[PDB]
């Protein structure tokens, strides 16, 4: 499936987690910022690649990145 | 219908478009004003105007039905049963309408291609024509005979038929010109009617698919929340470009333009070749093009050579005369039509990067505007292209028709 | 009383029951077609389909071919129909080789619409499809030959 | 000469059929 | 009003057949025996493909090679005298 | 701020449903 | 700890008239999804597959063919009707997999028990050039 | 006329060079996408965020430049052919007097020299130029076909294929046959390549047919 | 692994994208699975040999078809009043008027007039009869092998 | 003679487009910034904005004035 990576410029505003339509991302504690949290991508086998997560990141350049890769039935959005 | 403005607008637009098309059809065959039938320039211009108006209004009806479905639909407070049942089997409606388009397209265009190939191979006895293989429109001829014979039997109070198009009447001449006479129907009229049917069905398919799948589909279950006018939903699922209802209307405009153009060409050639003309003192009718529609309008080469090539010599020779404005508008419209293709074929990132370099060069000289330049949005780039496309095509046809018919 | 119902009473399957689909008359007719008899030898079912389609295919080639107005019309049309039957048999063989493996069980459903358990159809097996293709080829050639014989050897007053 | 009448139908019809059948069997073959 | 089950996944996923019939063979035994006997050699999928390809190729070539000028215009050849070019 | 505002100004000029959510004002307009 | 709730097949399904947007051969061959919730009262909601249905009072169960449909229906239920929901995944062999919420708390809320899968301790501009990962089988972002 | 056409050719060369050089220099990255080097040479887009990022890959700069290349070569070949045909006909004053305005090109070159080509076959008969007329029409058809791939985009066709798959699955006597690989619509990058191929093939075939028919209809 | 055998990512794709992208990415040696610099260079060498093989075969067909069905000997005598012939035509779909309309030159059947300018080039470089063209075709076949 | 000129001129454009495409591919794949620091190639990549903004001016100037003169004559 696709690959989703999270970098350390995260500020923990939880927008990407709310924008995901497939329940791929989640938030974990992390003492590297004011909010004391950072995002994570543990279920990338369900990612479809719509890149709604990147439209919500407010940093100068995205702290969440999606790289398209081998495509399966789940990542193609096929119901037949 | 009392709490929504878009549903009423859609209904009224559809009805008005159909009425305008009917008005255009009913005025060339039963001329209501004096000295109109024998003045050919006005007759050709009044038929083409209202057809385009009707097509545009119909597309607007489809667009506003889609808008109502996206915005005002409410199954909780405004539940209606029939709409729900139509929405619960939309897969069967679209798949059957998809099949009809393929069948009609094959059995209407493959006949033209078969005729063209048989003509090219030196086998004129194997074409679909009045001399080799006849496909006669029997139902229309039966209707014509019935309407011709209706006065005196089924209409005792009528002294003559309603129109002179039904075969059986007499020729009418005003000032040495031909006003109206019976219009024959043959194999050439069998194919073009099915062309019309095929194009109308394809346009209906596009618009109805957009309206039905405006709310949601199997690909994007939450398409209603994204809005009526949004570009895409990202490159996921293989690509979701142009999934909104606005893009369906944008696609349907092209097919409406394609469908209407064939109608006006059919009208122009059929009337120039079979009705309009002049009458000598002894009663011999000489048509403008001498009745070449029957044999030349069965192959694609006939429309390119006998219609487009032969009838365009008037506009391209208008330089130096009082009709030179038409010659100038003929060339200008090609420029707009070809200019539209830059927006339709290209994307947004390339132009943003080009504008970035331009902005650097401006910053180098302290002439950088405080309003940062931005390239057009994805939706705007589509809207600009189709506008120029339609403008160029319609202006070209307008100049061609007006320069041709005024001279002859 | 409702004539349009969800299939088998289950409203979450992507299909509907309508008078066109689940009417007793049409259900009886479709259940008796050779392609839907799951308890018969696939070879026997294959012959009927080939016979019907071969008898069908003769006419369009004879009447509308390039040699329709000469004295070779019937022979040319029958020959073209036989060639098309050969091509269709080759297509069936290719599909059967591609889809089904050897030694695998049938992949057809094993439940009757009423819920009863029935033996799965043997057409979806490599041997079953091979027998079906052979029967179809034999039936098609025999049907084309019979149509030609009835049409242009006996000169029956048709039309 | 009859060599065109033997070769043109051959290359036109018989060879493409064999090529397409073999190529379809090759791409669909699975292990 | 229950359409879900874990021990019966055939009904849960709609794995039925709608038009299948379990009736025995309606064909006459003698006709069936004759058809089975005379259609047996074509029931091998490996050999049938080779037979079809070879037979079709040979028949097409044989028919094409010996056709006369009464059926194919190209085999008849030109008849009129030739014309000069520009 | 940017130039897309100029284009957006003419695009929603006659969309009264977006400006207000009251049916009375839309009807009057 | 948090033991995932077990699925009860005898849960009644919402009242619906049937449509063509339901399950297909993929469910019979590959997989399908099940979503459950609890309705304080009987009301009308919009189906993700087209049309409108009526949710029964008490527990409800619904089959869907994709995870996107389950999550869209769950988001609508939580935002509009204020209802808690969970959904599963069913295989043709007969095993049910609990999917969401996996920990028991919604993903937008931090939990101490989760682990950081897929984290890079740098900025996106510190990735290595593609030349350095040639013939190695890796990727610039995978390092 | 030579002056004006030479400057048109110079414009074409400069614009094609601009497109190609911009693509090559911005391949590694720009302000809109600083890390473009991690996504490879060819990729569809970067989503609808940040205003929209259609045609942002370096492969898309090559795809846009082929149109300009074809246009420039068309101008060059039109100029060469008209000048040489007027020289061969012995009436070189026609090019000298008509090439200075745009109506002369459309009327005295394209309209005038296509009379014998379109008369390859008519309702009366045919001659040896019928194959060139058929090629003319074939090129027109392929060129017009490329527009469908170039204009309409993917999301519509996947939604069409959904209904087609349902309809095939729910049909008697036809659901006994199953596909082995699921049908999907063409990818975003693939459609651009297909449309470009159709466009170029139609362009080349149409011009070749016109050139050969017009030049050999008079001189053999 | 079924197809393409050089890419594992495409082989697992369950859709029709697998075939298209197997065709399109066939000659991109750098993206294939388990590639090395030595293997890449050797593949390029072999591909260049294969490319050179096809050029020599394409040239031989032109010579053979001009020698077998052309009028090179007649054209040589009067170059300015004879039409070069590329090859012959055998199309079963042709009608009778088309068979006679295409019969041009000194040929006895439909032919194609050559616009590639090979008659003039071969005439200039010293060839005069058909046997020379046959010898050239044989030599080019040997070179291709 | 007319066919040979059109044949060899259409091929040249495709070859030129291929040259530029493979230059872009090289810049994407094979370029190593550390090895080529401060040579002619690095200085190429350094001032890309100046090269692109000047070809834009040349193209705009030529197109504006050529189209203007042609339309004036028309
Ligand atoms: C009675 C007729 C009628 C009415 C009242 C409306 C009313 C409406 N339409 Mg609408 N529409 C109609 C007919 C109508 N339509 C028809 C027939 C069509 C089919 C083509 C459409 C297609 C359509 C679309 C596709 C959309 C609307 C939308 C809208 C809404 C916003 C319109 C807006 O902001 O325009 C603003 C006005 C303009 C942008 C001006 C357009 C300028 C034109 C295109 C150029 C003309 C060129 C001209 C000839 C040259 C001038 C040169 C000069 C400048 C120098 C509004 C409620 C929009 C909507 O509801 O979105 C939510 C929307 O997206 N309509
Ligand atoms: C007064 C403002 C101004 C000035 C000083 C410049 C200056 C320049 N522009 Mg430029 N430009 C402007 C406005 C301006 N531009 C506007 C409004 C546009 C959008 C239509 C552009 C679009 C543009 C492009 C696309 C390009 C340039 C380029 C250039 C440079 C090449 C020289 C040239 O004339 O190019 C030719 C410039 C034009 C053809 C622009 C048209 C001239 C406009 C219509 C004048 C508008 C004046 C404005 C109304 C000022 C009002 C003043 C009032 C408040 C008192 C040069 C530094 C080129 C360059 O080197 O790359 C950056 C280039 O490729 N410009
Ligand atoms: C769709 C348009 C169309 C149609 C109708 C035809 C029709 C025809 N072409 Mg043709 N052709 C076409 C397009 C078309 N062409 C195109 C586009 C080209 C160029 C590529 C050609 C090139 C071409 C050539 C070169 C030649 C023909 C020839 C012919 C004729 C013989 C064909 C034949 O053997 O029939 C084959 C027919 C069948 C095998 C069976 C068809 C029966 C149909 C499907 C009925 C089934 C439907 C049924 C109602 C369903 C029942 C439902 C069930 C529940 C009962 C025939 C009149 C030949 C000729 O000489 O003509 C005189 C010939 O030499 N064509
Ligand atoms: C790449 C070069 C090339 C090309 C483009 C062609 C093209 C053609 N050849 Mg050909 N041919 C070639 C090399 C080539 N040949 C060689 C090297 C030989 C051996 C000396 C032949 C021997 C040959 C014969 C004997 C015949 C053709 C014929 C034909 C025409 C019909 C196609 C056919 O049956 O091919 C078949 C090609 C082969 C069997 C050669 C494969 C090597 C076609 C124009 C036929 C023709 O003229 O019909 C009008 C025909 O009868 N060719
Ligand atoms: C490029 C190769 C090629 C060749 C050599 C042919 C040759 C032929 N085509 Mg044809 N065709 C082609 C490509 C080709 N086509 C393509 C690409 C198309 C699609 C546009 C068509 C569409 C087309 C149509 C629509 C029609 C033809 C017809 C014909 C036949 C002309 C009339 C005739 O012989 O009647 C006499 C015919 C016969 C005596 C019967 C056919 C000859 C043999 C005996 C049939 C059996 C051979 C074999 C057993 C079966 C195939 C084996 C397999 C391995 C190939 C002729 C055999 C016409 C025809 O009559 O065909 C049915 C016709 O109507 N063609
Ligand atoms: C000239 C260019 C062109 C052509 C040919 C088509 C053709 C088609 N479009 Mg289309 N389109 C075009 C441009 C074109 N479009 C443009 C510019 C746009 C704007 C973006 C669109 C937008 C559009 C939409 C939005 C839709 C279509 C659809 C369709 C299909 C209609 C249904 C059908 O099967 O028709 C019949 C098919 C034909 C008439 C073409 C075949 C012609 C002959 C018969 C070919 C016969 C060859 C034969 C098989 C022999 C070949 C054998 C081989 C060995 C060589 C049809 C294939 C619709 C669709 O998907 O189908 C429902 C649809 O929804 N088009
Ligand atoms: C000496 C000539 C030559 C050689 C050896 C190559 C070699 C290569 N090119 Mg290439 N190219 C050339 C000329 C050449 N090109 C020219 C003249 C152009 C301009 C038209 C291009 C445009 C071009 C592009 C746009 C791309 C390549 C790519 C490639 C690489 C993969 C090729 C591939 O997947 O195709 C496999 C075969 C096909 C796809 C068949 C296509 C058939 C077409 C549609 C019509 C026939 C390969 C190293 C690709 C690459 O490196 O990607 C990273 C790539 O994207 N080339
Ligand atoms: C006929 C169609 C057409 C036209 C006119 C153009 C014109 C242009 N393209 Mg282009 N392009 C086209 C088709 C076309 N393209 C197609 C089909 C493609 C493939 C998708 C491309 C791809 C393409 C690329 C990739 C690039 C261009 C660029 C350019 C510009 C640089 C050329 C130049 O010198 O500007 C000459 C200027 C003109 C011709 C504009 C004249 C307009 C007049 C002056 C307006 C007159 C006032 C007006 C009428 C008043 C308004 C009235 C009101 C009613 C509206 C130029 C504007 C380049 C660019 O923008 O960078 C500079 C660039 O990078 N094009
Ligand atoms: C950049 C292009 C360009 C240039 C350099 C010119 C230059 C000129 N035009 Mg001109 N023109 C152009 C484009 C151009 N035009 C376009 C595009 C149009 C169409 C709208 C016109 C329409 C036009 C008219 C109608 C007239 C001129 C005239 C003139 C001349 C004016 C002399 C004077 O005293 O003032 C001058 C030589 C005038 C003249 O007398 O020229 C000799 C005149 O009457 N022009
Ligand atoms: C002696 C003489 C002379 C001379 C001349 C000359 C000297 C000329 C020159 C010319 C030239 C001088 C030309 C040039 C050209 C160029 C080009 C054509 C370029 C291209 C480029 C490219 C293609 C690139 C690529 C790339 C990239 C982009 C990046 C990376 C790298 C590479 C390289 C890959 C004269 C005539 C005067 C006179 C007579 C005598
Ligand atoms: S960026 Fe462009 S191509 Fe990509 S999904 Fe969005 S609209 Fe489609």
């Amino acid at each position: 499936s696709h690959s989703v990576k999270i970098y350390d410029t995260c500020i923990g505003c939880t927008q990407c987690v709310r924008a995901c339509p497939t329940d791929v991302l989640e938030m974990i504690p992390w003492d590297g910022c004011k909010a004391k949290q950072i995002a994570s991508a543990p279920r990338t086998e369900d990612c479809v690649g719509c890149k709604r997560c990147e439209s919500a990141c407010p940093t100068d350049f995205l702290s969440v990145r999606v790289y398209l890769w081998h495509e399966t039935t789940r990542s193609m959005g096929l119901a037949y | 219908l009392t709490t929504s403005w878009h549903a009423q607008l859609s209904l009224n637009l559809a009805m008005l478009g159909s009425l305008t098309i009917i008005v255009a059809h009913h005025m060339y065959s039963m001329p209501p004003y004096p000295y109109l039938a024998t003045d050919y320039a006005t007759q050709l211009s009044l038929f083409t105007h209202h057809m385009w108006i009707g097509g545009f209004l119909i597309v607007g009806a489809a667009a506003h039905a889609a808008i109502f479905m996206v915005r005002d639909y409410d199954p909780t407070n405004r539940y209606n049963d029939l709409l729900d049942r139509v929405l619960r089997h939309r897969d069967a409606i679209i798949s059957h309408l998809n099949w009809v388009c393929i069948f009609l397209g094959f059995h209407s265009f493959g006949l033209y291609i078969h005729n063209d190939t048989m003509s090219a191979l030196g086998r004129p006895q194997d074409m679909f024509s009045d001399t080799a293989i006849q496909l006669q429109p029997v139902f229309a001829q039966w209707i014509q005979n019935t309407h011709a014979l209706a006065p005196g039997v089924t209409a005792p109070g009528e002294t003559a038929s309603t129109s002179l198009t039904w075969g059986g009447g007499e020729l009418v001449a005003v000032g040495g010109k031909v006003a109206l006479l019976p219009i024959p129907l043959g194999t050439a009229d069998f194919l073009v009617h099915h062309i019309h049917a095929f194009t109308i069905h394809v346009t209906v398919l596009i618009l109805l698919k957009g309206v039905l799948f405006a709310r949601s589909s199997r690909l994007i279950p939450d398409k209603a929340n994204l809005g009526f006018r949004f570009p895409c939903d990202g490159p996921g699922r293989g690509g979701t470009c142009q999934v909104s209802a606005w893009d369906h209307v944008f696609l349907g405009l092209f097919w409406m333009y394609n469908a209407i153009s064939v109608v006006i060409f059919h009208f122009s050639w059929k009337m120039q070749s079979d009705v309009w003309g002049s009458i000598s003192d002894q009663g011999v009718v000489t048509h403008i093009t001498g009745g070449n529609f029957a044999q030349s309008s069965i192959t694609i080469n006939g429309w390119l050579r006998d219609f487009l090539w032969a009838q365009a010599s008037q506009v391209i020779q208008s330089y130096g005369s009082s009709l030179s404005a038409y010659g100038l508008f003929f060339l200008g419209a090609h420029f707009v039509w070809a200019f539209s293709l830059m927006f339709l074929f290209s994307g947004r990132g390339y132009w943003q990067e080009l504008i970035e370099s331009i902005v650097w060069a401006h910053n180098k000289l302290k002439v950088a505007p405080a309003t940062q330049p931005r390239a057009l949005s994805i939706i705007q780039g589509r809207a600009v292209g189709v506008t120029h496309y339609l403008l160029g095509g319609i202006a070209t046809t307008w100049a061609f028709f007006l320069a041709r018919i005024i001279a002859v | 009383f409702q004539v349009v119902q969800p299939i088998n009473g289950d409203p979450f399957i992507g299909s509907l029951e309508t008078p066109v689909t689940s009417s007793p008359l049409i259900a009886w007719y479709l259940s008796n077609l050779p392609g839907y008899r799951t308890a018969v030898n696939p070879l026997l079912r294959g012959v009927e389909v080939g016979l019907a389609h071969g008898f069908f295919l003769v006419g369009p080639f004879v009447k509308a071919g390039p040699l329709r107005n000469t004295a070779y019309a019937g022979s040319a049309g029958s020959l073209a129909a036989a060639g098309l039957v050969v091509i269709l048999s080759m297509c069936l063989t290719i599909y059967g080789i591609s889809s089904f493996k050897e030694g695998e069980p049938s992949i057809a459903p094993s439940l009757t619409l009423t819920g009863r358990k029935k033996q799965p159809d043997q057409l979806q097996t490599a041997d079953g499809w091979a027998k079906f293709t052979g029967g179809f080829f034999f039936g098609g050639i025999s049907g084309v030959t019979w149509a030609y014989f009835l049409l242009y050897v006996l000169d029956l007053p048709y039309f | 000469n009859n060599l065109p009448s033997i070769f043109v139908p051959l290359v036109g019809l018989v060879f493409p059929a064999i090529a397409m059948a073999s190529l379809f069997l090759h791409i669909q073959k699975n292990k | 009003s229950v359409y879900f089950d874990l021990e019966d996944l055939g009904n849960t996923t709609g794995q039925w057949d709608v038009y299948g019939s379990d009736a025995p063979s309606p064909y006459n035994p003698l006709q069936s025996k004759f058809f089975e006997t005379f259609a047996a050699p074509f029931t091998k999928r490996g050999l049938l493909l080779k037979f079809l390809i070879l037979g079709g190729g040979s028949l097409l070539t044989y028919v094409s090679a010996n056709s006369t000028g009464d059926v194919l215009p190209i085999k008849r050849g030109p008849q009129e005298p030739p014309k000069l070019g520009p | 701020d940017t130039t897309t505002w100029i284009w957006n100004l003419h695009a929603d000029a006659h969309d009264f449903d977006s400006h207000t959510s009251d049916l009375e004002e839309i009807s009057r307009k | 700890g948090f033991t995932p709730p077990q699925l009860d097949p005898n849960t009644p399904s919402p009242i619906f008239a049937g449509s063509t947007g339901g399950l297909l051969r993929k469910a019979q061959v590959e997989e399908f999804y099940v979503i459950t919730w609890n309705s304080p009262k009987e009301q009308i909601f919009e189906m993700p597959t087209g049309g409108a249905a009526i949710m029964r009072e008490g527990p409800n169960l619904l089959k869907l063919a994709r995870k996107e449909q389950c999550l869209a229906l769950g988001t609508r239920l939580r935002s509009k009707y204020k209802i808690t929901y969970q959904f599963y995944r069913v295989f043709p062999n007969g095993e049910v997999q609990y999917l969401h919420p996996k920990d028991g708390v919604y993903p937008e809320k931090a939990n101490p028990g989760r682990e950081g899968v897929g984290l890079n301790m740098r900025s996106i501009g510190k990735n290595v050039s593609p030349i350095e990962v040639k013939f190695t089988g890796k990727q610039s972002y995978d390092l | 006329g030579d002056f004006l056409v030479h400057h048109a050719i110079a414009l074409g060369l400069h614009t094609t060079t601009l497109i190609l050089v911009k693509g090559a220099l911005d391949a590694r990255g720009s302000k809109l996408m600083p890390d473009k080097k991690d996504f490879g040479y060819s990729f569809p887009c970067d989503g609808p965020g940040r205003g929209g990022t259609c045609d942002i890959s370096a492969w898309d700069a090559f795809y846009l430049a082929v149109f300009w290349m074809l246009n420039t070569i068309g101008w060059v070949t039109f100029y060469w052919h008209w000048k040489h045909i007027t020289l061969w006909q012995g009436n070189v004053s026609q090019f000298n007097e008509s090439s200075t305005y745009l109506m002369g090109w459309l009327r005295d070159y394209l309209w005038l020299n296509s009379s014998q080509l379109i008369n390859g076959y008519n309702p009366f008969g045919m001659n040896s130029l019928s194959v060139w007329a058929w090629m003319f029409l074939f090129g027109h058809l392929v060129w017009a076909t490329g527009f469908m791939f170039l204009i309409s985009w993917r999301g519509y066709w996947q939604e069409l294929i959904e209904t087609l798959a349902w309809a095939h699955e729910r049909t008697p006597l036809a659901n006994l046959i199953r596909w082995k690989d699921k049908p999907v619509a063409l990818s975003i990058v693939q459609a651009r390549l297909v449309g470009l191929a159709h466009f170029s093939v139609g362009y080349i075939f149409t011009y070749a047919a016109f050139l050969i028919a017009s030049t050999s209809g008079k001189f053999g | 692994l079924r197809f393409p055998r050089f890419s594992q990512g495409l082989a697992q794709d369950p859709t029709t994208r697998r075939i298209w992208f197997g065709i399109a990415t066939a000659h991109d040696f750098e993206s294939h699975d388990d590639i090395t610099e030595e293997r890449l260079y050797q593949n390029i060498f072999a591909s260049h040999f294969g490319q050179l093989a096809i050029i020599f075969l394409w040239t031989s067909g032109n010579l053979f078809h001009v020698a077998w069905q052309g009028n090179f000997e007649t054209w040589v005598q009067d170059p300015l009043h004879v039409r070069p012939i590329a090859h012959a035509i055998w199309d079963p779909h042709f009608g009778q008027p088309a068979v006679e309309a295409f019969t041009r030159g000194g040929a006895l059947g439909p032919v194609n007039i050559a616009y590639s300018g090979v008659y003039q080039w071969w005439y200039t470089i010293g060839l005069r009869t058909n046997e020379d063209l046959y010898t050239g075709a044989l030599f080019l076949l040997f070179l291709s092998a | 003679q007319a066919a040979l000129y059109t044949h060899h001129q259409y091929i040249a454009g495709f070859i030129m487009t291929g040259a530029f495409a493979h230059g872009a591919i090289f810049f994407i794949r094979d370029y190593n910034p550390e090895q080529n620091e401060d040579n002619v190639l690095a200085r190429m990549l350094d001032h890309k904005e100046a090269i692109i903004s000047h070809l834009s001016w040349a193209s705009l100037f030529l197109g504006f004035h050529t189209l203007g003169l042609y339309v004036h004559n028309d």
